[PDB]
Parts: structure tokens; C-alpha cells; sequence
């Protein structure tokens, strides 16, 4: 513990700091600019506020790994546990929505006519709250404090047997989070982008065949920038899960660079998602 | 013939030279400006999902009306923001709506050149259509209830008629204006009324005659506007060139122009209060600014509507102010 | 605009008897619906109320529970559903249509009223029960509450009612400050909270009748006892 | 509050909730504004697309409701109206291909397809259709071959020197209506020569519509 | 997620 | 023709009797200062006695 | 409806009788010679309790077919087709379930001992029928009956937009029905027979290693009958969901076949389950 | 030698074997 | 499923 903790307080520090300042810029943007009236922004004021409860539980993190264990007590240690695992699946949940609202405004017009209304938006965004609630509330009942080497430890339990449902959780949360959502992403925005490169009026011109590249390069990088950052996390918990592995400085170092990644999606998507949306560009430039 | 003609213009307007002694600015120094006056939001009336394009006072000062695009004629309920009516509307593009003075009736018209006639105390209870009034060859921009049976409107086909809503046909026709007539007021007497048009001429009208009373050329462009001063002699009227100018039935000339540098866009619609020292106007660049009658100077900023302000009206006691914009909301102002 | 109710006839005590009645030459959606009862021998009585959309729903303390009220809007017609009816329940039921919005006049158009016969709070006060009166001097007809009905809007409501002999009763006076719809410039309604005057100039033989003096500041509607004039 | 005001608000919710259904079904639907001049064909076009104020046609193809607004009864100044309709999805431009032989009637000294030009100019660099894009109608192609076979193209428009050829002087004149346009990056012209078929003529609407909510959608989602 |  | 009755107008706008803008004037700021104290919009109006009040 | 309707109603009735007489046999030997005492029989019982409860709801579909129009009201509407829809999702649960347990049956056997208990064996089951709750209860809330062309129709009603929430159900249901079991019951019984060569015990002789081909081969035959039953409806469903298809005799007919597929699986699910069970063939021998 | 006879009594009990 |  002497440059590798100084090393990992300091890369979860910054991250936590970029994250919320992202998170509470674009939620302060949308409240005192948009108000909330249109469909779009009020995804992306969902996002917001799931990356941000998200971003959160990381001093909470940091304080644990600092200290080597959990001062904050047996309650705010199933809040804090409840709001990660929750706000996780909300984060990703909202990106998979976004990529269908995004695909149904593209392929699919005359329906998108039906779909893209304020009233859907807030249905289909309390029904993601409502079916991250389900990975929400019982890791809250599961989550207790067990004394561990004379040190308090937040984490989970589970019924007799404890292996079965644990690496059910984990499998669970890596389907739900990774396999289909990867898909769903890749699938509906690779017809999206068939789709518009279909479309007559982006071709034609140098400029328009411009614009269309860079719409092409906004979502590649938006679908890179997602599978590159939850993907290592994921297989690295799967590896650590399946194969037992000698505890090492550098495996430490990979596994707090993988948990970094795969926070710092969160932290990234205000900067992808509303910072470079052009609705909100003429908002900061009006302003 | 021409000629003769340029040469009467010539000594009619030697004749407003030669009448004309003192300026209005130098004898209205006396009195003393107004100050700031500051205006909040009472109410935030909703219920349009489209542009609005015009709202009447009722006479009780409670009701009124509005014109959208959704078709629908709403009528409201400005203390408890309930709505008394919602009347819907066969052609959806309307410019203008009027309401009764008795409070029987209420009037649309727009581009599809007929003047609809809607009974509001009748025994079924659903608002019918009683009367649809038709003739015009260009768009119904204006029109406002003499009476129960009366009603003058403008059109776009530069003529302006009195209609017998019982007869269903035009009593009286007038005609004269170059271009087509955009509003219309009338006098609180109800003997005669003035229509500005778009060469630049708002001319008088004498509903009893039929024939043109006076006409003033100090417009740069076009007249959007016209609005009654409360006794009857005077009318300040709007234009696109950005100005506003006061015009006296007595003095056949120009009173007052309000003009300010920065402001370029068009006013829409002109209004006056209970005394008629203020006066307040809608403009384009989404802001509304109340003037002086005599002073000429700004009394204060109204703000707040989102989309462009398409007419503004001050009720019958001047208790309150209701702006219209197009951004489907009737604000209150106080 | 015509109300007709059909399902009468005799009851017997403990049964069941759904009424319904039918709408014509008017919006049947748009007016709120209430059902009035009249003894007799006794003025009349209120029953219950259904709003425009089935939003609301009243009824009196007494004919609470036993008494059902619907409505259907595609069909234009008004149902009651009758449940354990007892003895006090013979009176001839009237159907009202009722429209509220700023300067409206509810309570303005009164059904035919079907019979029922079985076989084993603001009060208002009527101080007269009867007047002696001649054709052609000013009537004076005093009602009286038991609760100021002047509401903090402004609006008074005191709604004055005229039952003629062998007709359905028709509104003469809404809200104390305007006539009713087809009502003429004889009738006159004046007076404040807990004391109101009413006053018929040029007396007429049809104006001869029951008078009812009706509140509307809170439910349950309750009404007064019923000033009848003769010749 | 009082009973009356109670009902009255309940009242009030009853005209929200109508008013609510009667603007989401009104958002659903296509609004076209149909222009050019009167003898360009706008009934033809209007009768096939089905099978003195505004006319509006309703007609459904592929779910999709269709608004047409035929302002060619007003004699009336467009330009103080014409402001009305800004929130439009797409400009429907009729005009005729025979026009450039058939002297306007007016005072019998310009040409109708120069007319048309001028209108097309006007229509096109307004300030209220910055994004609203034109679709074009070329019609009478039939009797424009005959014309141009009979007649050549270079004696209305002197400047042009291209060869007498059918297509060569379509793909010219579509060429010319195209240069007129000042802002090609925001503003689209779609352009077809008008068929008997009345499928044809639906589907070239629905295609340019569609294309239309395409943009619209990619304008609401900010990608655009 | 994962928690430490 | 036209011209003629453009001519003709301009005869019967022409002859109309002309007031002193200057008394015109002193009528115009009697109205406006005899009713200043009627018009709501220039004297603010207490809360009772206003019917607008916050909710 | 000469031949066709006649042959549809004779098929359905005999997937009927045969699904209906052998679940409540199989039911009955449980009941009366097992007595659920061991956690494989648990299995087997709750696979041949979900097989009932979806083989009851097909008299029903019988009489909505030959009928045209829905009798029964809108209550028993709401529970056929919510017991419909349970059960299919109960009976893949139990066989995933059932996959699982033969899984770490074979591979994980020192931990078999903590996973093969009677107490783990309901928990998991009751886990199941839980999960399967989350698709049984909306379907059941959504459930009315429309009058369609002068016919009662007995279907689902969803919210506005109904297409997307239609179209978010049949996926939900192709995926979690056919997509995640057919994975999970490949790789797991896979991996299972790649474990049992493995084992030298079933090796080494021939006697023995007849044993081991009669064990792989009712493994793929068990595999193949799950695939071969449920994968043509559920493509043929994606099939007429994606494209409209003429209405023809030979679509009806088709269409038909692939449900009397679907049910048929369910129908053979004790045959292939507990008739070729040893131990029943023990328990039968015996009496 | 003893997980071989674990699988051989986990596939006597499921009956596979 | 499916229902029919
Ligand atoms: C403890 C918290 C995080 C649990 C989840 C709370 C849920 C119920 C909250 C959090 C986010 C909220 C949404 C945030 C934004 C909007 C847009 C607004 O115009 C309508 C309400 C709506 C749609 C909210 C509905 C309720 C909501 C979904
Ligand atoms: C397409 C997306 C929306 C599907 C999401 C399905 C999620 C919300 C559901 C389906 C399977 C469910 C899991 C099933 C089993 C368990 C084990 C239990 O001990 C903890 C809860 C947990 C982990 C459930 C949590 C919620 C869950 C993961
Ligand atoms: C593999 C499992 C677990 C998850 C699969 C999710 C994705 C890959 C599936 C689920 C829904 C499917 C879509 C269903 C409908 C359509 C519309 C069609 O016109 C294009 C293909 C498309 C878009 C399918 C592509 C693949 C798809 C997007
Ligand atoms: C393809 C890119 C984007 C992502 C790659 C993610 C995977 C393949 C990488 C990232 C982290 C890596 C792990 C880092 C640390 C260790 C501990 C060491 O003792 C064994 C190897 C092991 C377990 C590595 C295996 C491979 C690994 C899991
Ligand atoms: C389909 C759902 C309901 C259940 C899925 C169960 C599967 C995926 C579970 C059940 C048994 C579990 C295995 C049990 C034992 C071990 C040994 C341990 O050192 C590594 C993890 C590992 C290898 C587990 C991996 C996941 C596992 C195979
Ligand atoms: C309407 C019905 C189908 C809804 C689901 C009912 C659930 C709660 C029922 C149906 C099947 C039942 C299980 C069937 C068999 C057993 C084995 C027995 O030794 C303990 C109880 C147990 C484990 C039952 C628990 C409760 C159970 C899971
Ligand atoms: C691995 C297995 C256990 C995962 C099973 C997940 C199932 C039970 C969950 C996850 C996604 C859920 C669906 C999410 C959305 C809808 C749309 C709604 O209008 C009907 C319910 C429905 C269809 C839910 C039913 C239950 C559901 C399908
Ligand atoms: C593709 C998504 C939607 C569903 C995937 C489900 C299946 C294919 C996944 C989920 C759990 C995974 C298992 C997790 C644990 C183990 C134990 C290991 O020693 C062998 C591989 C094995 C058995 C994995 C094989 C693949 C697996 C069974
Ligand atoms: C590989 C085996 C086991 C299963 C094959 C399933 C699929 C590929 C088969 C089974 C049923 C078949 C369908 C049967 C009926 C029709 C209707 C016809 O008008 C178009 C082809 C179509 C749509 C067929 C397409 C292919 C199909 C969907
Ligand atoms: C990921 C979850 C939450 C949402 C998934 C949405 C996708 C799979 C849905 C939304 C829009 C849907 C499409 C909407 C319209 C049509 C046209 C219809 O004639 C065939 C089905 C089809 C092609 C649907 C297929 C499925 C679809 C593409």
C-alpha cells in the first residue's frame, strides 16, 4: 500500500468527480433550460440520474477499500449496495431504449409517430425503473454485515447453498447486462445505420454524405465506447468466478482498472449522449 | 385626370401642413412620466396544443375566447381557469375570433372565407353552428359583433362588409383599400369604425353611409393593427417597420410615432387600458412592451411566451391584460 | 328537449324496480342528472346526482346505499336502480338535466314524473304556507335558510322553483340575480343570507302555483316546504 | 369551493381529456400544402391521389393520414397568410411541362414556365420554409413530348443550346427547378414526372413523406 | 457492481 | 373611369372641417388624466379587491 | 371446414387425451408409490403438474376453433389464458431446472451433495413457479374479450402503442422460452456427456460401455425432441410476426401442426422423463 | 477413486443410469 | 402458446 492505493484512490477519485459533475451538469441543463418536453430529454435526463446514483456508491467503494472495512453500518450498507446493483441495470436498461427509440425513429416512421410521444417515454422509463427494481429489492434484503478477520464486511449473503445462488447473481447480471444488451445495441443500430445510408436525402451531396458519416462514426463510437468499457469487467469477473487465481499486485491493478472502465461508462455517457447532441449544442450556444 | 388628382393630394397635404402648429412631444412635456410599471403572471391558461391566433374580451370581464389550429374554439373561464366552452371547428385554419357584447354569440373566420356564427345560450347545449356567412373572395383576417345581428369583418379580397346575421347576406359593402385588410376595431359608440390595409392607409368608415371618412398615409409599409382610443377620436395602429403611430379623427394627422433602434420586428396587435394612458403592443421578438400615450416612452416588459406573439388584448374594466402567442398558451397579466 | 320516464306502477315493499328514462333533441352527455321526489302530499324532495362522464356521484343521507344511479351516453338514457324499497318511498320521481360552467342554468328542463306507489344539513323554512292573493297586486313570497348561502365568489345559490298544477315544475330564478331562459320580466328575486324576498308584479293565473325555494352550496340538496298561492 | 364550481371543474377536466385525445390524434397526421398555378392540374393530381376557400382532402395510404390544403381559390396576397403555415411537413408543387409554349393569359407577354420559375422562387427561399422541403410534380408529360417534338424548347429560353431530345429537356427542366433552390443542405426537392398510374403518384408522396419524418425524427433525436 |  | 371615382373620393376626403390639434390635444390629456384613477392597469389594485389572487 | 376442421379437432383431441392420461398417471404413481422423497422425483412431479396445467387449456383453444368465438366469459378467458401462458414458461423452467441438476449431478459432485436435497429442490422449484408468476400475472391483468366482426374474441389487450408492447411480449417469450433453455440445456447436458466419457467407470468394457451409448442416446433424444418440438412454432411465430402472410389451408395447417408440436412435447415429456426413468421402471417392475 | 462413486450414486438417483 |  504504498503507490498502488495512493494510485487507485486517486484514479476512483477523479472518476467519481468527472461523473458527477457530468451527471448534475447535464440534470441542471435539463431542468433549467428543457423542462422535460420532449421524449428524448427525458431519456437523457433518466440516464443522468442513473449514472449519477450510480456514480454515488463510489466514495462509498473507495472508503471500503481504503480502510479495509465497512464502518458505515448494516443499513446504509444495503442502501448503498441496493443503489449500485439497481442503478446498474437502470444505466443499461435506458441505453437499450434509447437504442430502441432511436431505431423505431429511423425504420420504422409511421409507427415512430405512435412511439415517439412524451406519455410513451415516461411509461417505458417507469417500466425500466420497475424491472430494475427486481434486481433492486432483493439484493437489498440479501445485503448484510458479517465480521471477517476482525474486519466488517459489506457484501452479500445467500440461502443454503450459498454457491449456487451466488454464481446465479453473477450470471444472471452478466446475461442481463452484457449478452443481450450488447445485442441489442449492435443489431438495432447496425440496421439503423443500413437504414439511413438507405436514405435517399443523407446521400447525394458531399455535404450531406458528411453529415451521414458523421452520424455513422456519433453511433460507432457510441456502440465502441459500450462494448469496450463493459466488456473486460465482465469477462474478468466471469475468469475470477470460474478459475481461482492467485492474488497478485497486477491482478489487483487489472481488476481496479476493470471496475474503473466499467464506471467510467457512466461517467462518459453524459459526454456522449447530451453533450453532443445538437438540440443541447444550440442550448449552450444560445446561452 | 391623374394629374389632377396628384394636385389635390398636393393641397390636401399643403392643407395638414398648414393646420398642424405645435408638436404633440413639445406640449406633453408637462405631464409626468408614468415610471416602471410592473406586470406578474395571474394565471397560466392551457388546453391548445396548437398556435393560437387571436382571443376576444367578453364584456363581463371574466370570459373570452381563443382561436388554435387544433380546431377549436375554447372558451374560458380566466378566474378559476375552468373552461365554459369547446367548440369545434370545421376549418381548422382560423384568424380571428370574436365575442358578443350581450354574450350570446361567438364568431371565427380564416382562410376559408366563411364567417362562422355560434350560439352559445341555446336549449340543446352542445355549441351549433347558427349562421354561416359567405361571399369573400380572400381570407377573413378580422371581425368583431356590432350586435346580435350585426357584425363587420375584413378579408383579404380588400373588402370589408356589414353583415344581417339574420338575413344572412351583406348589407353594406366597402371597398377602396390597394391590398388586403388585415384588422378592424370599432368604437365604443358604434357609429363608425377604422380598417388599416397593407398600402401602407388606414381609412374610416361610416357604418350608416357606406362612404370613406378620412384616410392617413404615415405608414412606411403595411398596417397589421388598429385599435379604438376609449372616447372615440383616436387610434394607434401597428405596422411591420417596427413603429406604432397614433392617429387623430379631429386633427387628420399624425399624432405620436413610437419607434426604438434595436427593434426591428413587426407588431402583431395594439391594445389600450381603461384610461387610455397606456398603451401595449405584441411584437415578433417574443416580447411585449407597454407604452404612453403621451409621453412615448416604455412603462414595462412583459416576457414569457416561448413562440412569436400573435395578439394582445385589454379587457373591458382594464382589470387584466391576456397576451396571445403562438406558443399555445394564454398568459394573464396584472 | 323532451324527458320521458317509463318503469312505474305499483311496488311491492321489499322489491326491486329499475327505472329508465329517455333523451331527445338534446346532448344527453354533456348534463349532469338528478332525480327529484315529490310526496303528495308534501313538497318535493331530492334523490340523487350523477355528472357528465359518471365522474361524480351524490345522494341523499336518507336513500343512501339503497338507491343505484347510472348512466349510459351512447344510448341516451338514464337509469335507477331500486334496491329494498319501503313505505316511505311512494312519490313520483322527476329526471333533471343540469349543465355547470360560469352563467349556466342548471335545474332549467324537468321530466314528466313517473308514479310509484307502495302498499305496506341546510334547512330550508317556508314561514308562509299559503297567501290569499288577487290578480293584479304585487306578491310577496319570503324564504328563508338555516346557513348564509352567499359563497365568497359572490354567488348566491338560491334557485326558485314553480310547480304549476297538473305540470312539471319549471325554473324561474337562478343564483337570485337572472331570470331563467323563457322566464318574463313579472318574477323578481331580491334579498341577502338567511332572509329572501321574492315579489311577482302583474299577477297572472298561470303564475298560480307551488313555490320552492331550493339551495345549492352543499350536498345533499334539501328543499323548502312550498308556498302554494290561490284565487 | 361550492358544488357548481366543483362540477364546473370537473367539467373543465372533461374538455382537458377531449382536448388531450383530439390533439394526439391531430399530431399523428400528415399536413401537405398543395401549390402552383391553376392550370397546372392540381384536380388531376388530387382525383388520382383519392382513388372558394382552402379545399382539404383526407386520404389514408400504408396507416398514415394525409392533410392536403388546396389554397389555389384565393386571389388574395400569399405573403401575409402564408405565415400560418410554418408547422407543415412537406410543400406539394404542381406544375405543368406544356407550360413553356402556352403564353400566360394575364397580359399575354411572359411565359407561364417562367411564371412558375418565379413561384417556385418565391416559395422556396421563404423565410417560414427553411426545412420544409418541396415536392415537386411535373405533369402533362405526354402532351410535353408531343410539344417538344413538334415544337423545340430553345424558343422559350434562349440560353439553353441542348439538342431536341425528350428526356434531355425533362432532366434539364428538373435541372432548372433544382437551381433555383438556395439552401440544398436543409431543404429537399423531390421531384417526379406525374403518371396515370395512381399508385405511382401515392407511393412517390409516401416515400417523400416518409423520408421527411425520417429527418424530423433524427432532428428530435440530435444525431442530425 | 461488483462490490469490494 | 376608375381614376374618376379615385378622384372623386379624393374630393369628398378633402373638404372636412379641421379642428386645432393643439384643443384636441387638451382633450386628449383630460380623458387621460380625469380616468387615471378608474384604470386598475396604472394604480395597483389590493389583493381583496383584486379578483387575480395567487393560489 | 369439410376435412380439415374435422382432422384439426381429432389431432387436438388426441394430443389432449394422450397429455392429459399420461401427466396424471405419471402423477398418480408419484403420489401413491413415492411419495416425493427424493428431489428428482420432486422434479418430475412439478414437470408433470406444469404438462397438466398446460394440456388443460387445449380443449378450451378446441372449442375456440371449431367454434369461431369465445363463450366461456371474460373471467375464465383471463384464467385459461393466464394458465396457458404460466405453464408453458413453468414446464421449460422445470426442464432447464432438471438440466441443471443432472449438470452438477455429473460434473460437480461434491458439491451435488449440497445441491441435491429435497429443501434445495422446492426452494428451486418454488423459485420457479415464482419466476414464472412474472409472466403469468400481466398476462392475466391484460386479458379481455372484444367483439371482432359479430365474435367474441378472446385474446390480450395491450396499452397504447399496442404494437410495441405485442411485439415486446412475443419476443420476451421467443427469447426466455426458446432462445436462453435450448443454450442452456445443449451446453449443460454437452458438457454433461463430455464428463461421463470422461468417467472410467462407464468405459473399459462392453456391457459397460453399452450402458454409456444407452445414456448418451437417451440424453440425445431427450435434447433433440425439446428442439425439434418447440423450435418450428416459435419461428413460424416470428415468421407471421415479422411478414404478413396470406391467410391459406395449407397456412391453417401448418400453423396448426407447429402448436400440436408445441403441445405435443409437453404430452411426451412424461414418456421421455419418467416412463424411461429407472427407478419407475423399478417401481412398475415391482408392481 | 470416491468422485467416480459420487457420480455413480448421483446417476443411480437420477436414474439415468 | 400461441393462443388461437
Ligand atoms: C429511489 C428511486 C430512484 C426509485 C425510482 C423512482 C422512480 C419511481 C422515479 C425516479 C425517476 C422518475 C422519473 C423522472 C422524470 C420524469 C419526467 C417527468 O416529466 C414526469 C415524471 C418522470 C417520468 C419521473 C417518474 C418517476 C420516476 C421514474
Ligand atoms: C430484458 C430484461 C428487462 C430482463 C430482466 C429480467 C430480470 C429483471 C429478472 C429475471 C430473472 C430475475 C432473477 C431470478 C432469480 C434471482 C435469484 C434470487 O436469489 C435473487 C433475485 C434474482 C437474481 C432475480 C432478480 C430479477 C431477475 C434478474
Ligand atoms: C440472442 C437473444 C438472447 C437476444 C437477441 C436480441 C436481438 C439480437 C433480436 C431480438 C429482436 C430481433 C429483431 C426483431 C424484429 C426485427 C425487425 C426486422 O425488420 C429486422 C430484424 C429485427 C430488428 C430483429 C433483429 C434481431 C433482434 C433485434
Ligand atoms: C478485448 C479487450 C477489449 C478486453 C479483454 C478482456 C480480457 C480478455 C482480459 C482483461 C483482463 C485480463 C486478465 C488480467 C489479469 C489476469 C490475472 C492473471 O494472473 C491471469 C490472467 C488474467 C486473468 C487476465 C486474463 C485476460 C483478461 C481477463
Ligand atoms: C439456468 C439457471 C436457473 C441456473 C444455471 C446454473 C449454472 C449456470 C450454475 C449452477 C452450478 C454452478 C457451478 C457450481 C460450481 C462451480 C465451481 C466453482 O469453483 C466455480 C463456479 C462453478 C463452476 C459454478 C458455475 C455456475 C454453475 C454451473
Ligand atoms: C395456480 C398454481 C399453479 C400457482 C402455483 C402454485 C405453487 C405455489 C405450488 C404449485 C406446485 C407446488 C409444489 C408442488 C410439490 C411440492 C413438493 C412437496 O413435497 C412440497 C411442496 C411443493 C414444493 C409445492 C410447493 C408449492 C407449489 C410450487
Ligand atoms: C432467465 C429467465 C428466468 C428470465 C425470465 C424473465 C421474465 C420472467 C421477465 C423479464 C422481462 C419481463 C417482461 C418485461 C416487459 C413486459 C411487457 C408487459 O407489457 C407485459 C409483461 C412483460 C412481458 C414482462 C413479463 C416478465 C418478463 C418476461
Ligand atoms: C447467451 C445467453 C443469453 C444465455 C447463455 C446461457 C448459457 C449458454 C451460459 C450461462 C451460464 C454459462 C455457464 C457458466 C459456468 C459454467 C461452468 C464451467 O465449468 C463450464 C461452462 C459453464 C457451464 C458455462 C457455460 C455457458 C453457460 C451455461
Ligand atoms: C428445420 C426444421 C426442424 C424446422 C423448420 C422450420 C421452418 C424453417 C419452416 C417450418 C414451417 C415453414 C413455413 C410453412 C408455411 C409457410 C407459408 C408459405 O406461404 C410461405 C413459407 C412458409 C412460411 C414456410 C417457411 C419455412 C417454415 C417456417
Ligand atoms: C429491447 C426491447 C425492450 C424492445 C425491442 C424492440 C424491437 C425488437 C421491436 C420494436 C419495433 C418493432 C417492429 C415495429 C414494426 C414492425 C412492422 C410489422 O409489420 C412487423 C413487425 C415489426 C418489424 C416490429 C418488429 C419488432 C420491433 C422491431
Amino acid at each position: 500500500s504504498m503507490i498502488t492505493a495512493i494510485t487507485i484512490m486517486a484514479l476512483y477519485s477523479i472518476v467519481c468527480v468527472v461523473g458527477l459533475f457530468g451527471n448534475f451538469l447535464v440534470m441542471y441543463v435539463i431542468v433549467r433550460y428543457t423542462k422535460m418536453k420532449t421524449a428524448t430529454n427525458i431519456y437523457i435526463f433518466n440516464l443522468a440520474l442513473a449514472d449519477a446514483l450510480a456514480t454515488s456508491t463510489l466514495p462509498f467503494q473507495s472508503v471500503n477499500y481504503l480502510m479495509g472495512t465497512w464502518p458505515f453500518g448494516t443499513i446504509l450498507c444495503k442502501i448503498v449496495i441496493s443503489i449500485d446493483y439497481y442503478n446498474m441495470f437502470t444505466s443499461i436498461f435506458t441505453l437499450c431504449t434509447m437504442s430502441v427509440d432511436r431505431y423505431i425513429a429511423v425504420c420504422h416512421p409511421v409507427k415512430a409517430l405512435d412511439f415517439r410521444t412524451p406519455r410513451n417515454a415516461k411509461i417505458i422509463n417507469v417500466c425500466n425503473w420497475i424491472l430494475s427494481s427486481a434486481i433492486g429489492l432483493p439484493v437489498m434484503f440479501m445485503a448484510t454485515t458479517k465480521y471477517r478477520q476482525g474486519s466488517i464486511d459489506c457484501t452479500l449473503t445467500f440461502s443454503h447453498p450459498t454457491w449456487y445462488w451466488e454464481n446465479l447473481l453473477k450470471i444472471c447480471v452478466f446475461i442481463f447486462a452484457f449478452i443481450m444488451p450488447v445485442l441489442i445495441i449492435t443489431v438495432c443500430y447496425g440496421l439503423m445505420i443500413l437504414r439511413l445510408k438507405s436514405v435517399r436525402m443523407l446521400s447525394g451531396s458531399k455535404e450531406k454524405d458528411r453529415n451521414l458519416r458523421r452520424i455513422t462514426r456519433m453511433v460507432l463510437v457510441v456502440v465502441a465506447v459500450f462494448i469496450v468499457c463493459w466488456t473486460p469487467i465482465h469477462i474478468y469477473v466471469i475468469i475470477k468466478a470460474l478459475v481461482t487465481i492467485p492474488e497478485t499486485t497486477f491482478q489487483t491493478v487489472s481488476w481496479h482498472f476493470c471496475i474503473a472502465l466499467g464506471y467510467t461508462n457512466s461517467c462518459l455517457n453524459p459526454v456522449l449522449y447530451a453533450f453532443l447532441d445538437e438540440n443541447f449544442k444550440r442550448c449552450f450556444r444560445e446561452f | 385626370l391623374r394629374q389632377e388628382a396628384e394636385q389635390l393630394k398636393n393641397q390636401i397635404r399643403d392643407a395638414r401642413k398648414a393646420c398642424a402648429d405645435a408638436t404633440l412631444s413639445q406640449i406633453t412635456n408637462n405631464i409626468d412620466p408614468v415610471g416602471r410599471i410592473q406586470m406578474r403572471t395571474r394565471r397560466t391558461l392551457r388546453g391548445h396544443l396548437a398556435k393560437i391566433y387571436a382571443m376576444h374580451w367578453g364584456t363581463d370581464s371574466r370570459l373570452l375566447v381563443s382561436a388554435s389550429q387544433d380546431g377549436k374554439l375554447i372558451i374560458w373561464d380566466s378566474y378559476t381557469t375552468n373552461k365554459v366552452h369547446a367548440i369545434p371547428l370545421r376549418s381548422s385554419w382560423v384568424m380571428t375570433c370574436a365575442y358578443a357584447p350581450s354574450g350570446n354569440y361567438v364568431a371565427c373566420g380564416g382562410l376559408d372565407n366563411i364567417c362562422s356564427i355560434y350560439n352559445l345560450k341555446t336549449r340543446e347545449g352542445n355549441v351549433r353552428v347558427s349562421r354561416e356567412l359567405a361571399g369573400h373572395t380572400g381570407y377573413l383576417s378580422c371581425c368583431r359583433f356590432l350586435d346580435d345581428n350585426q357584425i363587420v369583418t375584413s378579408s383579404g379580397d380588400t373588402t370589408c362588409a356589414l353583415w344581417d346575421i339574420e338575413t344572412g347576406q351583406q348589407t353594406t359593402t366597402f371597398t377602396g383599400h390597394t391590398g388586403d385588410v388585415m384588422s378592424l376595431s370599432l368604437a365604443p359608440d358604434t357609429r363608425l369604425f377604422v380598417s388599416g390595409a397593407c398600402d401602407a392607409s388606414a381609412k374610416l368608415w361610416d357604418v350608416r353611409e357606406g362612404m370613406c371618412r378620412q384616410t392617413f398615409t404615415g405608414h412606411e409599409s403595411d398596417i397589421n393593427a388598429i385599435c379604438f382610443f376609449p372616447n372615440g377620436n383616436a387610434f394607434a395602429t401597428g405596422s411591420d417597420d417596427a413603429t406604432c403611430r397614433l392617429f387623430d379623427l379631429r386633427a387628420d394627422q399624425e399624432l405620436m410615432t413610437y419607434s426604438h433602434d434595436n427593434i426591428i420586428c413587426g407588431i402583431t396587435s395594439v391594445s389600450f387600458s381603461k384610461s387610455g394612458r397606456l398603451l401595449l403592443a405584441g411584437y415578433d421578438d417574443f416580447n411585449c412592451n407597454v407604452w404612453d400615450a403621451l409621453k412615448a416612452d416604455r412603462a414595462g416588459v412583459l416576457a414569457g411566451h416561448d413562440n412569436r406573439v400573435s395578439c394582445l388584448g385589454v379587457t373591458d374594466d382594464g382589470m387584466a391584460v391576456a397576451t396571445g402567442s403562438w406558443d399555445s398558451f394564454l398568459k394573464i397579466w396584472n | 328537449v323532451q324527458l320521458v320516464e317509463s318503469g312505474g306502477g305499483l311496488v311491492q315493499p321489499g322489491g326491486s324496480r329499475k327505472l329508465s328514462c329517455s333523451a331527445s333533441g338534446f346532448a344527453f352527455s354533456s348534463f349532469g342528472m338528478h332525480w327529484v321526489r315529490q310526496a303528495p302530499e308534501k313538497g318535493l324532495e331530492w334523490v340523487a346526482y350523477i355528472s357528465s362522464g359518471s365522474g361524480t356521484i351524490y345522494y341523499a343521507d336518507t336513500v343512501k346505499g339503497r338507491f343505484t344511479i347510472s348512466r349510459d351516453d351512447p344510448k341516451n338514457t338514464l337509469f335507477l336502480q331500486m334496491t329494498s324499497l319501503r313505505s316511505e318511498d311512494t312519490a313520483m320521481y322527476y329526471c333533471v338535466r343540469s349543465i355547470y360552467y360560469y352563467g349556466s342554468s342548471p335545474f332549467d328542463f324537468w321530466g314528466q314524473g313517473t308514479t310509484l306507489t307502495v302498499s305496506a344539513d341546510i334547512v330550508m323554512t317556508q314561514a308562509t304556507s299559503s297567501v290569499p292573493v288577487t290578480p293584479g297586486e304585487s306578491v310577496s313570497i319570503s324564504c328563508r335558510s338555516s346557513k348564509s348561502l352567499l359563497h365568497s365568489n359572490g354567488n348566491t345559490y338560491l334557485y326558485w322553483f314553480l310547480q304549476r298544477p297538473g305540470q312539471s315544475p319549471q325554473l324561474l330564478i337562478y343564483r337570485m340575480s337572472n331570470l331563467a331562459s323563457g322566464v318574463p320580466d313579472r318574477f323578481s328575486g331580491s334579498g341577502s343570507g338567511t332572509a329572501f324576498t321574492l315579489t311577482i308584479s302583474r299577477l297572472e293565473a298561470e303564475d298560480v302555483g307551488v313555490y320552492y325555494c331550493m339551495q345549492h352550496l352543499e350536498y345533499p340538496l334539501t328543499f323548502g316546504a312550498g308556498t302554494k298561492l290561490e284565487l | 369551493l361550492s358544488a357548481e364550481d366543483k362540477a364546473a371543474v370537473e367539467r373543465s377536466k372533461m374538455i382537458d381529456r377531449n382536448l388531450r385525445e383530439d390533439g394526439e390524434k391531430a399530431a399523428r397526421e400528415v399536413k401537405l400544402l398543395l401549390l402552383g398555378a391553376g392550370e397546372s392540374g392540381k384536380s388531376t393530381i388530387v382525383k388520382q391521389m383519392k382513388i372558394t376557400g382552402i379545399v382539404e382532402t383526407h386520404f389514408t395510404f400504408k396507416d398514415l393520414h394525409f392533410k392536403m390544403f388546396d389554397v389555389g381559390a384565393q386571389r388574395s396576397e400569399r405573403k401575409k397568410w402564408i405565415h400560418c403555415f410554418e408547422g407543415v411537413t412537406a410543400i406539394i408543387f404542381c406544375v405543368a411541362l406544356s407550360d413553356y409554349d402556352l403564353v400566360l393569359a394575364e397580359d399575354e407577354e411572359m411565359n407561364r414556365m417562367h411564371e412558375s420559375m418565379k413561384l417556385f422562387d418565391s416559395i422556396c427561399n421563404n423565410k417560414w420554409f427553411t426545412d420544409t422541403s418541396i415536392i415537386l410534380f411535373l405533369n402533362k408529360k405526354d402532351l410535353f413530348e408531343e410539344k417538344i417534338k413538334k415544337s423545340p424548347l430553345t424558343i422559350c429560353y434562349p440560353e439553353y443550346a441542348g439538342s431536341n431530345t425528350y428526356e434531355e429537356a425533362a432532366a434539364y427542366i428538373q435541372c432548372q427547378f433544382e437551381d433555383l433552390n438556395k439552401r440544398k443542405d436543409t431543404k429537399e426537392i423531390y421531384t417526379h414526372f406525374t403518371c396515370s398510374t395512381d399508385t405511382k403518384n401515392v407511393q412517390f408522396v409516401f416515400d417523400a413523406v416518409t423520408d421527411v419524418i425520417i429527418k424530423n425524427n433524427l432532428k428530435d433525436c440530435g444525431l442530425f | 457492481y461488483p462490490w469490494f | 373611369a376608375q381614376a374618376r371615382k379615385l378622384v372623386e373620393q379624393l374630393k369628398m376626403e378633402a373638404n372636412i372641417d379641421r379642428i386645432k390639434v393643439s384643443k384636441a390635444a387638451a382633450d386628449l390629456m383630460a380623458y387621460c388624466e380625469a380616468h387615471a384613477k378608474e384604470d386598475p392597469l396604472l394604480t395597483p389594485v389590493p389583493a381583496s379587491e383584486n379578483p387575480f389572487r395567487e393560489k
